RNA sequence: AUUCUGGUUGAUCCUGCCAGUAGUUAUAUGCUUGUCUCAAAGAUUAAGCCAUGCAUGUCUAAGUACACACGAAUUAAAAGUGAAACCGCAAAAGGCUCAUUAUAUCAGUUAUGGUUCCUUAGAUCGUUACUUGGAUAACUGUGGUAAUUCUAGAGCUAAUACAUGCAAUUAAAACAUGAACCUUAUGGGACGUGUGCUUUUAUUAGGCUAAAACCAAGCGAUCGCAAGAUCGUUAUAUUGGUUGAACUCUAGAUAACAUGCAGAUCGUAUGGUCUUGUACCGACGACAGAUCUUUCAAAUGUCUGCCCUAUCAACUUUUGAUGGUAGUAUCUAGGACUACCAUGGUUGCAACGGGUAACGGGGAAUCAGGGUUCGAUUCCGGAGAGGGAGCCUGAGAAACGGCUACCAC
RNA sequence: GUAUGUAAGCGUAUUACCGGCCGGUACUAUUACUUUGAACAAAUUAGAGUGCUUAAAGCAGGCUUCAAAUGCCUGAAUAUUCUGUGCAUGGGAUAAUGAAAUAAGACCUCUGUUCUGCU
RNA sequence: GCCCGUCGCUACUACCGAUUGAAUUAUUUAGUGAGGUCUCCGGACGUGAUCACUGUGACGUGUUACGGUUGUUUCG
RNA sequence: CUAGUCGAUAGAAUAAUGUAGGUAAGGGAAGUCGGCAAAUUAGAUCCGUAACUUCGGGAUAAGGAUUGGCUCUGAAGAUUGAGAUAGUCGCGAUUAUCAAUUAACAAUCAAUUCAGAACUGGCACGGACUUGGGGAAUCCGACU
């Protein structure tokens, strides 16, 4: 294998410090995940003894947080549009850390209608004019405190219009925050404020 | 210096725009938790209201300054966010009880809050975590930086 | 953990405050990861065989600790090479032994007996004050003993007095320049009191300026102090004459005074 | 003992040496050689090859016994011994080596807020078979092979081995939310669930000078019939730390996420309980595991300090050179390494280059100091088991009295 | 009588405050140098003790005890090679460095004719 | 009186040398690959469920209790 | 393609030798006066370059790797820059300053050569054509 030490790499002015204790077991690193977006597989391996680090391969889904509240919802990752550095990881569609991935916009719609009674996004009327079962679970009037609690609530549904265009189309972007190669998950959060409006210039203008 | 020029996006990790629902309104006049070293060194005022990102910055990154603390002089500053400083000392021989002019050279990293450091300015130095293959220090304070003769004066 | 973990220790590399011999043997006892550190501890094979001199050889120790005679700090500690460091109470009831560990004027250890009531309590330092362990609060002592939920005014770098048969704290004293102290493991180690000054180094390792009762000033780093009481007010029975660190001629004065010739 | 002595020259004095005599744990060898107190070691050339020998397992009252080998059998006790055989941990310590290596190893002072960890312990488990499943060694028996150093088929049989999980494995409670409620407010939910521990981000508060004017609730209370506007004191702008601070730490909260886990163990010695209900109870553990602390640690950094040459004066980016930044791996820093980016680190203060019959060091021998020589070799530290290289298992080797390759013999 | 080698007063940050001349606290251009130090394995060297019969050792042993031994202890120190760099402190000679000449001479400060507010 | 140098004798040293020379050295540019770890896949045998095979225990013969050199689609 | 030619005696027939274009399992100069006919090399990019030099070479030295088709991203330009701001008429129509912009901005059109990467095939790759074998020496004559 190849170790992760300084066995290579001539010292600071050019010359070659040659050998000095050829090899050690602990000082090595293994071949990486290279996790394509797939159908959710996983593998177990020994680490430095006792610890069980879990890597990911051929992964499908994950749970992803929200910005202004920290609302973590699990949903199927659809696809990818962008990775941060290696375009030769973009084209093969490989799951890495904090790359620009589009996910779902589905479960955040139904989860939020307690606080965000106005449904996000605006679904098409004349084919979805029937409710299965939307309009009753929006308000219901409750004859009680919770609808009255939702009156001083829904004062925070002043969200960004760009995701409101994106929620009504049903494909939101997000940023997978955790490490795929340390715990075997795809855990993240939606980019909302400033890097959301930034990276579309990195995508739609380069489209 | 930066208008966030990067092929990815750069941001100080650990903060988020939380907009309406909040315990009170903790504006803090900027969403940037600027820490301090607290070892007697005053913080630079530009660090708190900075737009620079600099994950390896000792004030604003995932860094806590460790080790010892020293002073010295700087020679080269071409490389990015990184200057080339120089220290002086002596050596005690056995044959003569006499001394010499030898020196070492440690390359060091800069936050851009000490923008425009030149030859031969005077810069104190403090230690931190390894950055990349040589850099285990970080610049503390432009303390004097004054050559009253050749370097530090306009013309 | 790499090709080790150094499961031996030969002659001449043990700390020579053990009063360890040279001839014949080629090894130290090498204690096993107990409630104190390596160079600070003082095990049973060192004390009982060579200075208490009630066990003749090492195989003589293999009976007495396995016949359950010696118990230290209430626990029997049946392993013979238990490290048994500083400020610990050797609770040997036969024939009423009751020993502890106080460092000498000469920095070594002394065969010295305490009382049974002095065996009930003991004094102990702390290193940090911790929040996060069960449930919210915690406190870590110096000797591997733990305190959960202490009184909230005792901060770190203090010395508290506990009953070993219980899990409570019976007394604590402050970190003040009017207190009786003990130096543990320095050049000036083994002097009682009588500190008046400290200078906080701005990063790091503040040394403390500790004087004696006769005006001789001395110092060491902060890892050696053991605050052992108030102004001329100890909390233990003391060893011989009070850590005074006299001259060699004054040490030769006891060579001529308290001798028969 | 801050010590000289002979020789040039016909004869003189001089610089200059050379020779002499001193010790020398520094090895050999020559001769001699009564007693003794102690006692260096196939390092040097050759890290060359090797017949045989041997340097490694271990059992307690207590993990598992069906051993005729039997103690015992009117204690079927089997507790003896347990040879076995599954297990438990260890086998990475020491000891042998100086062959590679040069600001590297190391010396020292020094970080781990930039990480992990076998075990002692120290707090440390009220979150529907219950005290379940199946299956194997020994043990027999059939064998085999050209083979002493290996090994099949069959019959079996256990667990503190494995698989699975309940009678308190239990929820009340506490408690978030929907919910019996109903009301204007430091007012109010009956109940369904949710309630362990870690994995994972995200969010939140993360270490806080003093008065009002004023106004949204209009709170105790005030104007007032009251609404509701005024003002106003106390608990209340109540999380830790070196206390040098995002220590992103075990803490506190929100939000979900997967995957396990949550002692079906045991004997000494039995008891309180007799309702003999084998219901309820003794200390225990050599016991197992999780949480944290601790200890011994190890592996990279931090500074200063290394031997010789100008017939080495400029070096390093082939395919990383020096930094940017994201990311990967890795137990973690990180050009460690991929990709994108900048055009740099270094040097006459002997840099890069070669060379050494050079492992560093604690240290060793000689005099008046200053020393120059060396120090393979019991202490310490770093390394290798023919030449080299991968790697299992485990906490821990890149291990060689473990295995694998090739190569040598 | 004399001497001066002694401390205070006196040609002046002999610092600001609360204390009984006397404690605590506001609170200082640097180095190199040197001061006392701190930290920092022995072992060896030096070596303090010490009649292993002496030595080289070694840390043993010494002891009305003589007729019982209860018979306390001394011990196993101390610094140099535990050179150095760097980490405290004393000191202000030497050795340089260091302001105020395209302009700061200051304001102890009621201090703003700035504004950053900050709880 | 010392004493200078070719020259020839004789011995020895060392250097230059056509011979593109001769062994040996520690690296090293690229040219095929042992053998492993990871991994795409493969998936013997050996099962548990199961359509289903049949006895008795059962049910209304079949199914299962109990099981089979049980076969077969089923699904792991 | 555009223009123009079948004009070279003929239908037939698989003998030598000759005439020219070839491949031939082994070894590869033994062959012969002699390595002469004849074979390998040939393009381009990437290194990698020895002795002797008049310091312009020798230099294509030698010594090598690499080279399809198909599917893509990365780069090298040109014209209008874009153009706030306040109102008018009735969103139509109408009236203006210029920082940041803006590095392949925002509209628009653009040559062609690069710089990489996935995947795949006689396992042949400049596929035919264009087109070099090389190396120490001697002796000439300098050279074109």
């Amino acid at each position: 294998g190849i170790s992760r030490d300084s066995a290579h790499k001539r010292r600071a002015t050019g010359g070659k410090r040659k050998s000095l204790r050829k090899k050690r077991k602990f000082e090595l690193g293994r071949p990486a995940a290279n996790t394509k977006l797939g159908s959710g597989r996983v593998h177990k391996v020994r680490t430095r003894g006792g610890n069980t680090k879990l890597r990911a391969l051929r992964l499908e889904t994950g749970n992803f947080a929200w910005a202004s509240e920290g609302v973590a919802r699990k949903t199927r990752i659809a696809d990818v549009v962008y990775n941060a550095s290696n375009n030769e990881l973009v084209r093969t569609k490989t799951l890495v850390k904090n790359s620009i991935v589009v996910i779902d916009a589905t479960p955040f719609r139904q989860w939020y209608e307690a606080h965000y009674v106005l449904p996000l996004g605006r679904k098409r009327n004349p084919k979805h004019a029937q409710k299965e079962d939307e309009n009753d679970v929006l308000t219901k009037k409750r004859s009680e405190k919770v609808m009255k609690k939702y009156l001083e609530r829904q004062k925070y549904g002043k969200v960004e219009q760009a995701l409101e265009d994106q929620f009504t189309s049903g494909r939101i972007l997000a940023c997978i925050s955790s490490r795929p190669g340390q715990c075997g998950r795809s855990d993240g959060y939606i980019l909302e404020g400033k890097e959301l409006e930034f990276y579309l210039k990195k995508i739609k203008s380069k489209k | 210096m930066a208008d966030q020029n990067e092929r990815a996006f750069q941001k100080q990790f650990g903060v988020n725009l939380n907009r309406k629902v909040k315990p009170g309104i903790t504006k803090k006049k900027l969403l940037r938790r600027s820490r301090d070293v607290g070892l007697g060194f005053k913080t630079p005022r530009e660090a708190i209201d900075g737009t620079y990102i600099d994950k390896k910055c000792p004030w604003t990154g995932d860094v806590r300054i460790r080790g010892r603390i020293l002073t010295g002089v700087v020679r080269k500053a071409k490389m990015q966010r990184t200057i080339v400083i120089r220290r002086d000392y002596l050596h005690f021989v056995r044959k003569y009880s006499r001394f010499e002019k030898r020196h070492r050279n440690m390359s060091v990293h800069c936050s851009p809050v000490f923008r425009d450091v030149e030859h031969g300015d005077i810069v104190t130095i403090g230690e931190c975590r390894p950055l990349s293959k040589t850099v285990r220090f970080n610049v503390l304070k432009v303390s004097k930086g004054q050559g009253a003769k050749k370097s530090f004066k306009k013309y | 953990m790499a090709r080790g973990p150094k499961k031996h220790l030969k002659r001449l590399a043990a700390p020579k405050a053990w009063m360890l011999d040279k001839l014949g043997g080629v090894f130290a006892p090498r204690p096993s990861t107990g409630p104190h550190k390596l160079r600070e501890s003082l095990p049973l094979l060192i004390f009982l065989r060579n200075r208490l001199k009630y066990a003749l050889n090492g195989a003589e120790v293999t009976k007495i600790v396995m016949q359950r005679l010696v118990k230290v700090d209430g626990k029997v500690r049946t392993d013979p090479t238990y490290p048994a460091g500083y400020m610990d109470v050797i609770t040997l009831e036969k024939t009423g032994e009751f020993f502890r560990l106080v460092y000498d004027v000469k920095g070594r250890f002394v065969i010295h007996r305490i009382s049974a009531e002095e065996a009930k309590y003991k004094l102990c330092k702390v290193k940090k004050t911790q929040l996060g362990a069960k449930g919210v609060p915690f406190l870590v002592t110096h000797d591997g003993r733990t305190i959960r939920y202490p009184d909230p005014l005792i901060h770190a770098n203090d010395s508290v007095q506990v009953d070993i048969a219980s899990g409570k704290i019976t007394d604590y004293i402050k970190f003040d320049s009017g207190n009786l102290c003990m130096i543990t493991g320095g050049r000036n180690l083994g002097r009682v009191g009588t500190v008046v000054n400290r200078e906080r180094h701005p990063g790091s390792f503040d040394i403390v300026h500790i004087k004696d009762s006769q005006g001789h000033v001395f110092a060491t780093r902060l890892t050696n102090v053991f605050i052992i009481g108030k102004g001329n007010k100890p909390y233990i029975s003391l060893p011989k004459g009070k850590g005074v660190k006299l001259s060699i001629a004054e040490e030769r004065d006891k060579r001529l005074a308290a001798k028969t010739h």
